[PDB]
């Protein structure tokens, strides 16, 4: 949500990093993306692609991981 | 982040627990002969 | 003079009968220590060898891990301590569970109920060295430090 | 064929399949592969010799 | 040599020096300095006697493909 | 075990068998080569599948062919 | 027939090359033969032992170890007098070599042709035409 | 942003896969 | 008498017939090609005597001529020198200005552009940049002249004609009898007293006539052509007690045995120069005397002819006790009738000496301006390491030939050689261990080290500034090297070593040498030394002892040394051979002198190499980095690969540029070796198939059947080019970068 509304400038986020072998100085420098935890920044594209078809929220990437599930499941 | 408790909660499960419960149970069942 | 010869008096078996493997102090060693010992229970044998390996796995663990310069660092130590002693006692048991069929005999190592039993004592062995190493490093400075108390 | 003729050889798995060797000799008796063929070119092994049938060679 | 040319030429383009690509990729010398030995220092940097930064991690998972790739032989 | 097989090309010249380092192939008469003899193969249990039998064939396919198989403590060369 | 479990055994000092566990719990090998002379021979586990003049006895890990020996006494001794046993942890001895009295090189009555395939190998079934079926690929 | 609640409802749709995954684990090796 | 001369006269005719008929000295390859396989087959036992001829006499013929050609081939190589350094050199330039001038004596063609290799190297030249240590040698020898080195040159020329005639008129004329090849006493006596005590003696002579004058006049000031002539030392004593008074009593001191006299000209100086840098020939000229002393001495103790002597047959035989059996006995026989045995101790043994030879050099720098002249220093620090470990691995090459082949059980029953093989299990699993304990131990505590550095933790490294690995014994037997003189050494006056600890030699504002500190870094990348060097020794050993057999290949002696396997049975004996140990232990070998190398040339140039500041400060050329960045991969991907690479990548376009050239294409030889390496012969026969078909179709098919190599020769093949390419790839990219910053 921070991304599409400044898709040019905020750096998307994979996922948060928890590692219990980091040490402070590893915490510090990868808390970027705009919050308060460690983080990876995404390569693979899926906010480009989110947002080209419509995601707007956490809300309908979320029901879409559910719609997934359901359809593995 | 919600649910910030999760991660602590759920990698070491996953990351140590997982491995040795089920490298333990692959190790018996390709040992076991019947 | 010979002191090496053919092991058991057996030319073409795969060892060799030597200083290092056959002197009359390597025999005493061994039947002393608790694994060859006679006239000792697999229980008996777990909790020797277990208090033994127990108490010194406590110090690597507290003078060179993660936590070692906190003042927590026993705790954290003894808890390293006690989850390798976890994950081992766990190797022993499925050890235990593929390599012998089940005997109603248990009064060797080399069989499943005696397994079950060695690796029984081990545990506790293990935990109660453990605790010991616990309960002397916190009661005594000297070992707290490296040695350096004195210094 | 006959000894000393060339011979091309239509055996899929010989290594001289297609190729033209001579007959040295050919067994009379009850024998699977009489005619004995000899080539300049030697095989994977170093034979440079191999017994074949009939119907296996050709006359050129 | 596919992701090695896509790479290369896409980034000189994006600095704006298309040119320095023009210029060194028609001998090998170009691709081993230019290319390998210039764009490491980011990545082999990413940690140091200085400190590190976020990129540590492909600055470490860079000497495990090496090890890997070594250990293979 | 491995499958050790011989072909009605063998010419019967022994050469497998003495190359054999396990015992497994031997001689048996047969009337269809000159020598009268052809190999057999009655103890591919202890061939370790060392294809020494392959390279002494001068036949130009080898009649006796190895076919590596099933693995055994034998057919392993297991001293352990 | 028998093995004579007696029969004494090659001066060896012993070595690290020997039999191990298997040899005592799945098979051991053994090898008689008999030697004119007392005389020094290079073990298939080793370093060199010695053979002693009239009938000796061995015990190996492994058939090709016993048949290198064999070899070793062929070629470098003359000793045509080997006999290959597999002797089975139950105690059951098996004789191997030669398994009939005379070796496999020569031809023997009475040996019946195992593993001979009437046709030539270039007449093997393609993998196609026995894929699905338990029909061999021998023809 | 997704509560808790939302999570835990992911979690139990991921373990009714997890329950479908094992029942076809063991269809497939018999 | 028993010690005699025999030799057969005109044994072989000197005729080209033989030379017509390539392949003549086997019976295999004699019948002619009839697979390309032959042709490989040619070359690659040609040199193997022992598989041609069943006779020790005509190997060991063999043997003697093939070593007068190889001594003909190193004479007419060192005339070229000398000719390179008369005529194509700025030798007389450098004899004037040491310190700015590089020595050259390679001058290119002008061809294709090619001509930008002369640089200018200075004295108003052009030229290829030579880093041999040739010109500090010559001025070490006080040769002062060019016409000196064209004389030089011819003596090398003369010596190579003479060395080539002896190799023919030892095999074709006059060849010795096996007797005379077997007195290792008579041998050993000649080569200690006469070829290594008379030339230490000769060359201490040398030393003392003209290098001493020539030397002091040189480091006095005096320019090259106002130096006398090194005669003129000879004939005017005068002249000679100027420099050194103590020839003003001649010879009476010596004989008299009044050798204090003798202090001016042979001192126990030790340490440097402080003018060149170098060892003080008064040091030199005393040290080869003492040496030729000794080996004189030495070359007395085997009994010849008279009585007098040890046999040394008995010197082996009585050494036996309780462990060990018969003990030495019957290692006489194998060292007087293999001659594999022979060489496999003198390679092992020459290896170890080019390896000392590398550390003592660097150490202590021997020769005037060489200390200073960095590329010199590590272009023969780097070559005598790969002479050294090449030299090692055919020790064990040969180990496992005479192991193979010479090796009698019969003449070998309980001695210290069937006692070997009789435990190789327990030597071998030992060497395993504690090639697993010491790789675990060394580096992973690289692995560490990357892993908390990764993760921010710098202080939980094994570092200087963190845990500290400190190297407490070389650091404590660096400090009794710095307290030594005067102390255990009391007659010396300086350390044996300025990297022990003391001052700082510098030489024209550059460091000659200055003490070798030894941190965590230093722990770290000894034990990965320990750990390179076990592994090498578990493969080559691991070769040696299961050469003959093992519980996998019970008569693998019967296969021989150099088989590529025993087929795809037994799970698969790919590599089983002794051969393929020396393969495998090639590359282990390339990896230790590798990290030798890189250990040298990073510590070297990080923290002795450099200019002398104002105050005695030393700025190292790359400024003392290697302390708490080589305990890191990483920092040795980026501080010493990454950053010192910069002068081959960027050398194009300068003298510097054929480097750049030979660093991309060692690269592709390296590569082009895995080719090689990766492959099974079996797929390139399938594909010459192919060919030899479009061949067939055109009827243009060789009658000489195209093959692929054999399995063995797709091993030896992707080694050598690995190795070329690994060290030609590393000689680029020493030479470059030492050229440009040193
Ligand atoms: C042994 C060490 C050695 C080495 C490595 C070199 C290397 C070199 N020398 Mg030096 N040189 C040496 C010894 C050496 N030389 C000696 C001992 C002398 C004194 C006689 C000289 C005198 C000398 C002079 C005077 C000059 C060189 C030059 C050169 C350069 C080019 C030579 C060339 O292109 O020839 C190529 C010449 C050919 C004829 C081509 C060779 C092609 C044939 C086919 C060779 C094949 C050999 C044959 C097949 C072997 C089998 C014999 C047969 C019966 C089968 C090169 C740097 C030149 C230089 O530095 O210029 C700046 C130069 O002018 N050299
Ligand atoms: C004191 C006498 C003496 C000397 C100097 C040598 C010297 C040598 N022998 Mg030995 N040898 C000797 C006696 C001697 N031998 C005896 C008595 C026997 C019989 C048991 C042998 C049997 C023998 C064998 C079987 C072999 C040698 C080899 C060698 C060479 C070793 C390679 C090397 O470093 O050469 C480089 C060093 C040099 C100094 C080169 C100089 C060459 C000449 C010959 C040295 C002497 C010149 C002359 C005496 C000096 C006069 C000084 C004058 C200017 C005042 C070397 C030339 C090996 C070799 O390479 O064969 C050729 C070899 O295989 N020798
Ligand atoms: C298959 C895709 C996938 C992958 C690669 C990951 C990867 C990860 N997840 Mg998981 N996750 C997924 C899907 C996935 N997630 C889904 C669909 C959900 C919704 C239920 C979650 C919910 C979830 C939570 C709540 C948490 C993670 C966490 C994590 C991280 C640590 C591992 C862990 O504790 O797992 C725990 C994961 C689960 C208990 C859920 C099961 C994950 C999927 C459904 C399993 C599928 C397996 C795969 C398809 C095939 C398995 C066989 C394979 C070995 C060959 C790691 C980055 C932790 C984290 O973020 O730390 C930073 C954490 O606390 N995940
Ligand atoms: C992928 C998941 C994962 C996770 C979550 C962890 C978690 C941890 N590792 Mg790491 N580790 C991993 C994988 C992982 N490891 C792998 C793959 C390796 C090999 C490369 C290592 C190698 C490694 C080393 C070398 C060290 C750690 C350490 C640590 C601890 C962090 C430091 C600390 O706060 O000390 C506090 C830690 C404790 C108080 C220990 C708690 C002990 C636990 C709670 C007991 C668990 C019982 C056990 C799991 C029973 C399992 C039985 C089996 C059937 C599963 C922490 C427990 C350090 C450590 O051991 O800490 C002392 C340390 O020195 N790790
Ligand atoms: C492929 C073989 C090879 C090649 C091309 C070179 C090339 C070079 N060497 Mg090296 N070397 C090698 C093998 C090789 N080396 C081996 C195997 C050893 C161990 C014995 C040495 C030991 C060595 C020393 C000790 C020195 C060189 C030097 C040199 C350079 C000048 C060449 C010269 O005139 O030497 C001339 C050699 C001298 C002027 C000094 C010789 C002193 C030694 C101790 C003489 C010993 C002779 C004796 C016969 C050895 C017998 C062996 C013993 C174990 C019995 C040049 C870079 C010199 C150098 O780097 O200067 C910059 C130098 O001082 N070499
Ligand atoms: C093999 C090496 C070698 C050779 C060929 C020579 C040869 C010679 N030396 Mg030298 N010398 C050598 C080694 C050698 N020496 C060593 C190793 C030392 C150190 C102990 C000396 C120390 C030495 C001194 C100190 C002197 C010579 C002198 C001489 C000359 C003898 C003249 C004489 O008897 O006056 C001797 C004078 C008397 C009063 C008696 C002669 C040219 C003499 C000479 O003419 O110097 C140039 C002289 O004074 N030598
Ligand atoms: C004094 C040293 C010495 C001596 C006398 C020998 C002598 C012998 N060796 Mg030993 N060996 C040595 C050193 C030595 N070697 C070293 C240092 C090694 C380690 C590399 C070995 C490794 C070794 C093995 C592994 C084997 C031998 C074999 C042999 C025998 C025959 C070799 C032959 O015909 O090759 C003829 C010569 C060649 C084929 C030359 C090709 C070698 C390389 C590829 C050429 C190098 C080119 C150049 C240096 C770099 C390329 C430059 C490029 C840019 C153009 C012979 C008994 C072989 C044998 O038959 O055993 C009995 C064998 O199997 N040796
Ligand atoms: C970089 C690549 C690489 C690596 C890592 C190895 C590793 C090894 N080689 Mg190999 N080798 C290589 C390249 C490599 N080799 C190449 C290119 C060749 C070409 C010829 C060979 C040829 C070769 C031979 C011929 C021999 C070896 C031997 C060895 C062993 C040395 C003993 C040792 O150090 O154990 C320590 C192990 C290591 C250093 C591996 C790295 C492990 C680090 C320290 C961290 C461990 C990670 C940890 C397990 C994580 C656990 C968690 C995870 C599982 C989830 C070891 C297994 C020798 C051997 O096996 O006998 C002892 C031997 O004889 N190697
Ligand atoms: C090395 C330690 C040492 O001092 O060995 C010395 C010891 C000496 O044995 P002996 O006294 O029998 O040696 C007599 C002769 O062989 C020596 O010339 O050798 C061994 O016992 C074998 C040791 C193998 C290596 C074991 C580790
Ligand atoms: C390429 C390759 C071949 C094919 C290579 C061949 C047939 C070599 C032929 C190359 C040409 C014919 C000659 C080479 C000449 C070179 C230009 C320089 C050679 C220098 C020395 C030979 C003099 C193998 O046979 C092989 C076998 C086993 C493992 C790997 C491989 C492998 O990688
Ligand atoms: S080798 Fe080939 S041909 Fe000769 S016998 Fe054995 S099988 Fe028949
Ligand atoms: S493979 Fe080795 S063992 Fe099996 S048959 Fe052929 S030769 Fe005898």
């Amino acid at each position: 949500e921070q991304w599409v509304l400044n898709p040019l400038k905020v750096k998307p986020i994979a996922h948060a990093i928890w590692d219990p072998h980091f040490g402070q100085p590893a915490v510090k420098a990868f808390t970027k993306g705009g919050v308060s935890y460690p983080v990876n920044i995404a390569t693979s594209g899926v906010y480009h692609w989110w947002y080209t078809i419509g995601m707007r929220s956490n809300t309908d990437l979320y029901a879409g991981s559910l719609f997934l599930l359901f359809l593995a499941g | 982040m919600t649910a910030a408790y999760l991660p602590s909660i759920l990698v070491p499960i996953i990351g140590l627990i997982f491995p040795g419960l089920v490298m333990a149970f692959a190790f018996i069942y390709i040992e076991q002969d019947e | 003079s010979q002191f090496i010869k053919p092991y058991n008096d057996d030319p073409f078996v795969g060892n060799l009968a030597t200083p290092v493997s056959t002197s009359s102090f390597t025999k005493s060693l061994l039947s002393n220590l608790p694994a060859y010992r006679a006239g000792l229970s697999p229980l008996l044998r777990g909790v020797e060898i277990g208090l033994t390996h127990g108490y010194f796995l406590v110090g690597p663990f507290y003078k060179l891990g993660p936590l070692r310069n906190s003042d927590v660092a026993l705790l954290s130590g003894f808890f390293s301590a006690l989850g390798l002693i976890v994950i081992l006692v766990a190797c022993l048991t499925i050890y235990g569970v593929v390599s012998f069929e089940e005997t109603e005999a248990k009064d060797q190592l080399q069989t499943a109920k005696g397994w079950r039993q060695f690796t029984s004592g081990w545990l506790v062995g293990s935990v109660g060295g453990a605790s010991f190493a616990y309960i002397l490093i916190s009661n005594i400075p000297f070992l707290q430090t490296a040695g350096m108390s004195m210094l | 064929v006959k000894r000393g003729s060339k011979v091309r050889i239509l055996r899929k798995e010989s290594y001289w399949y297609q190729d033209i060797g001579t007959v040295a000799t050919i067994d009379t008796s009850g024998i699977r592969y009489p005619v004995v063929v000899r080539f300049e070119k030697v095989s994977y092994s170093g034979v440079n010799t191999n017994n074949f049938s009939l119907d296996e060679v050709v006359e050129v | 040599w596919v992701t090695f040319y896509w790479h290369w030429k896409h980034i000189t383009i994006w600095q704006g020096n298309a040119g320095q690509f023009n210029e060194s990729s028609t001998y090998i010398m170009g691709w081993l300095r230019d290319y390998l030995w210039l764009n490491s220092s980011p990545l082999i940097n990413g940690y140091n006697p200085f400190g590190m930064n976020s990129l540590s991690v492909w600055s470490w998972m860079f000497l495990f493909g090496h090890l890997i790739w070594a250990t293979g032989f | 075990s491995h499958s050790v097989k011989v072909y009605d090309t063998c010419i019967g010249c022994t050469q497998c068998v003495r190359a054999c380092p396990c015992d497994v192939l031997e001689m048996v008469s047969w009337d269809g080569c000159k020598a009268g003899q052809i190999a057999s193969a009655p103890r591919t249990e202890d061939c370790i599948g060392c294809k020494r039998c392959e390279t002494a064939c001068p036949t130009d396919f080898l009649s006796v062919r190895v076919y590596l198989g099933g693995e055994t403590t034998r057919s392993m060369g297991l001293a352990y | 027939e028998t093995l004579n479990l007696q029969i004494p055994s090659p001066t060896f000092e012993g070595s690290t090359g020997g039999w191990l566990r298997a040899a005592e719990v799945e098979e051991k090998y053994a090898i008689t033969w008999t030697s004119p002379k007392e005389q020094v021979f290079e073990m298939p586990t080793g370093g060199a032992a010695i053979m002693r003049q009239g009938e000796n006895l061995l015990y190996l890990a492994r058939k090709e170890q016993c048949l290198a020996l064999a070899t070793q006494v062929k070629n470098s001794f003359k000793i045509t007098d080997y006999k290959v046993y597999r002797i089975f942890p139950s105690g059951e001895v098996q004789y191997l070599h030669p398994k009939d009295g005379v070796f496999p090189e020569k031809v023997n009555a009475g040996r019946v042709g195992v593993g001979n395939v009437s046709h030539s190998i270039g007449k093997n079934l393609n993998p196609a035409q026995i894929k699905f079926t338990s029909k061999s690929f021998n023809g | 942003m997704i509560s808790d609640t939302q999570i835990f409802i992911a979690l139990i749709l991921a373990l009714v896969s997890l329950v479908l995954a094992i029942r076809l684990g063991r269809a497939l090796y018999q | 008498k028993k010690v005699s001369i025999t030799v057969d006269r005109d044994p072989v005719a000197t005729s080209f017939e033989k030379w017509a008929q390539p392949g003549h000295f086997s019976r295999t390859l004699a019948k002619g090609p009839k697979t390309t396989t032959w042709i490989w087959n040619l070359h690659a036992d040609v040199h193997d005597f022992d598989s041609h001829t069943n006779s020790l006499e005509d190997i060991s013929r063999k043997i003697f001529s093939a070593h007068f050609g190889q001594l003909s081939i190193i004479f007419l190589w060192l005339s070229g020198m000398y000719f390179h350094g008369a005529r194509f050199s700025n030798y007389s330039a450098w004899l004037s200005n040491p310190t700015a001038v590089k020595p050259s004596a390679q001058v290119v063609w002008p061809i294709v552009g090619q001509e930008v290799l002369n640089g200018d190297v200075g004295g108003g030249f052009q030229g290829v940049q030579v880093t041999s240590g040739f010109f500090q040698i010559w001025r070490s020898s006080g040769i002062t002249s060019e016409v000196e080195l064209y004389w030089c040159a011819l003596a090398g020329l003369i010596m190579s004609g003479l060395m080539i005639f002896a190799g023919w008129f030892h095999y074709h004329k006059a060849a010795p009898k096996l007797e005379w090849f077997q007195n290792a006493e008579s041998m050993l006596n000649h080569h200690l007293s006469g070829l290594l005590g008379l030339g230490c003696l000769s060359w201490a002579g040398h030393q003392i006539h003209v290098s001493l004058p020539v030397n002091k006049l040189l480091d006095a000031g005096v320019a090259p052509q106002e130096i006398p002539l090194p005669h003129e030392f000879l004939v005017n004593r005068d002249l000679m007690a100027q420099l050194y008074p103590s020839f003003s009593k001649g010879l009476v001191p010596f004989f008299t045995l009044n050798w204090s006299e003798y202090s001016d000209f042979l001192t126990f100086k030790g340490g440097l120069n402080p003018v060149t840098g170098g060892l003080w020939l008064s040091d030199t000229a005393h040290h080869h005397l003492a040496l030729a002393v000794l080996f004189i001495v030495a070359g007395h103790m085997y009994r010849t002819n008279w009585g007098i002597g040890h046999s040394m047959k008995e010197i082996l035989e009585a050494h036996k006790g309780p462990f060990t059996g018969e003990g030495h006995k019957g290692l006489y026989e194998i060292l007087t009738t293999s001659w594999h045995a022979q060489l496999a101790i003198n390679l092992a043994m020459l290896g170890s000496v080019s390896i000392i030879v590398a550390h003592h050099m660097y150490a202590m720098p021997p020769y005037p301006y060489i200390a200073t002249d960095y590329p010199t220093q590590l272009s023969i620090f780097t070559h005598h390491m790969w002479i050294g470990g090449f030299c090692v691995c055919g020790g064990a090459a040969h180990a496992g030939i005479f192991m193979v082949r010479d090796y009698n059980p019969a003449q070998n029953y309980n001695n210290l050689l069937d006692r070997v093989i009789r435990h190789r299990d327990a030597i071998i699993s030992h060497l395993n261990w504690i090639c697993i304990f010491l790789g675990f131990h060394s580096f992973g505590l690289y692995i560490h080290n990357d892993t908390m550095r990764a993760l921010g933790r710098t202080q939980d490294m094994f570092s200087d500034t963190a845990i500290q690995l400190k190297p407490v014994f070389a650091q404590w037997v660096q400090s009794i090297h710095t307290l030594a003189p005067g102390n255990t050494t009391p007659n010396a006056l300086a350390t044996a070593s300025y990297a022990f600890g003391g001052d700082v030699v510098a030489v024209g504002n550059k460091v000659a040498m200055m003490p070798i500190s030894l941190g965590t870094a230093d722990f770290m990348v000894h034990h990965i030394h320990a750990f390179t060097i076990h592994v090498t020794v578990l493969i080559l050993l691991k070769g040696v002892l299961f050469s003959r057999n093992s519980r996998l290949i019970p008569d693998k002696a019967n296969l021989g040394f150099r088989f590529p396997c025993d087929g795809p049975g037994r799970g698969g004996t790919c590599q089983s051979s002794a051969w393929d140990s020396v393969f495998l232990g090639l590359f282990w070998m390339y990896n230790c002198i590798s990290v030798v190398i890189f250990h040298f040339s990073w510590k070297m140039q990080s923290d002795v190499w450099g200019t002398v500041q104002s105050d005695g400060t030393v700025t190292h050329i790359t400024g003392g980095n290697f302390a708490q960045s080589a305990i890191t991969i990483n920092g040795w991907l980026r501080d010493f690969l990454w950053a010192q690479a910069s002068q081959v990548i960027q050398s194009y376009g300068s003298a510097l540029s054929a480097y750049g050239l030979i660093f991309l294409g060692a690269h592709f030889i390296w590569a082009f070796s895995l080719m090689f390496l990766f492959s099974g012969r079996g797929y390139w026969q399938e594909l010459i198939e192919s060919i030899v078909w479009a061949h067939n179709k055109l009827n243009v098919a060789p009658a000489i059947q195209p093959r692929a190599l054999s399995i063995t020769q797709g091993r030896a093949v992707g080694l050598a080019h690995y190795l070329l390419g690994g060290i030609g790839t590393t000689w680029a990219f020493f030479l470059a970068r030492i050229i440009s910053v040193g």
